[PDB]
């Protein structure tokens, strides 16, 4: 799999967060499979809310896959992080 | 296998419930499961315990009312019989979801599918009482 959130583009990471946001059962068939993906999540954002993005979101923000991945982007910016590789 | 592994029936009562359902999970004894919860399911036999553990969330996800309680993140996960993800805060460790434990030990008579002997905790309140 891809080990760094800077090996993904942009459109990548946000196909993977919609497929945790809306439990894809194509690529997560089974609960295990999903809880992974979770902490794959969490492990690659190095985002302090975690699964929160996911599930309980800052209602500053849109709760969608798309409000996660910008809540994302431009928090790892902020901090001088790197970012997703270019599409 | 555990003793709540076994098979069964539904019974018994739940409790009703506010408007933020299992902010009670975090503290005390745990949420209880909501009336409407026990009604659904009341009746229904179950092969195991993940068995019922699916049904009853489905039946949560399905609710009118505490469907409302969660975002459809969460939905996405219950209405395919996952438990809810908790909040960062309420993670312990490896446990990550919405746990229910028997008040009242099976070994020490409690009811396997009892409505009255479950609650819903967190895995971090789960474990101040028990480690
Ligand atoms: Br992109
Ligand atoms: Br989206
Ligand atoms: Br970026
Ligand atoms: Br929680
Ligand atoms: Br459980
Ligand atoms: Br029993
Ligand atoms: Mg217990």
């Amino acid at each position: 799999m891809k080990s760094k959130i800077s090996e993904y583009t942009e459109k990548e990471f946000l196909e993977f967060v919609k497929d945790i946001y809306t439990n894809n059962k194509k690529k997560f068939p089974t609960e295990e499979s999903h809880i992974q993906a979770v902490l794959e999540f969490k492990k690659l954002t190095e985002h302090p809310s975690g699964s929160d993005l996911l599930y309980y979101p800052n209602e500053n923000r849109e709760d969608s896959p798309a409000g996660v991945v910008k809540e994302v982007k431009e928090w790892r910016a902020s901090k001088g992080l790197p970012g997703f590789k270019a599409g | 296998r555990d003793p709540r592994d076994v098979p069964g029936a539904a019974t018994g009562k739940g409790q009703p419930v506010s408007g933020n359902w299992l902010g009670a999970a975090s503290q005390g004894e745990g949420a209880p499961i909501p009336s409407q919860i026990a009604d659904k399911l009341r009746g229904k036999t179950f092969k195991n315990w993940r068995d019922f553990r699916e049904q009853f969330w489905i039946a949560v996800a399905n609710d009118p009312e505490l469907s409302k309680q969660f975002n459809p993140g969460s939905l996405a996960v219950m209405r395919d019989g996952g438990a809810p993800y908790v909040r960062e805060s309420e993670q312990a460790g490896g446990r990550i979801k919405i746990e229910i434990h028997h008040k009242v030990r099976i070994a020490d008579g409690g009811g396997v599918y009892n409505m009255g002997n479950l609650v819903a905790v967190t895995p971090k309140r789960h474990i101040e009482i028990h480690k």
